[PDB]
């Protein structure tokens, strides 16, 4: 008969051995860039919150004082 | 796992200077192995006294220039990366001989 030892046709295909850790592009300064933005947006809206908060404010106070007396 | 570590700020924080040794020094405590390797004084047995066909496949084993310990966990790696190739390279070459000696 034949022998069954096992070795197929050659080469099995290729094989990757070596190293490989890509792809973050995202990163210049420009991660500073988005970041600080984010801050320059809550900076603004929570300036006008602020603002309108402190209109009500003086709106509740005129409460108090027309009730005074 | 590489990027499961390597480049931690932890991990390596953790472990950076700890641990050197002075390669001459090495020779004299008598390691071989890992530690040889990632410091300095590039020595193998795979390579200098082959022992058996493990002459024949190609590979190349790494080292470190700061021997700090993390260069000997890197190396460790990439002796698993090598161990690959050879699994590979060993896989291509398998002759279908016989298994014990005739004697």
């Amino acid at each position: 008969k034949v022998k069954q030892d096992m070795p197929p046709v050659g080469g099995y295909g290729p094989i990757d051995y070596k190293r490989n850790l890509p792809r973050r592009g995202l990163s210049g300064y420009s991660m500073f860039a988005v970041g600080i933005g984010a801050l320059l947006f809550g900076y603004w809206s929570m300036m006008r919150w602020n603002r309108e908060r402190r209109r009500l404010q003086i709106e509740d106070f005129e409460a108090r004082i027309a009730l005074m007396p | 796992l590489e990027e499961m570590l390597t480049n931690n700020r932890i991990w390596r924080n953790r472990t950076v200077d700890i641990g050197v040794v002075t390669a001459e020094d090495a020779l004299n405590y008598g390691f071989s192995g890992v530690m040889l390797r990632g410091s300095g004084i590039q020595w193998d047995l795979r390579k200098t006294q082959p022992y058996d066909v493990y002459d024949q496949v190609e590979f190349d084993v790494p080292i470190g220039s700061r021997g700090d310990c993390y260069d000997r966990y890197l190396c460790r790696v990439e002796e698993m990366r090598q161990s690959i190739r050879i699994i590979s390279q060993c896989l291509n070459k398998m002759p279908p001989g016989e298994i014990k000696v005739d004697d």
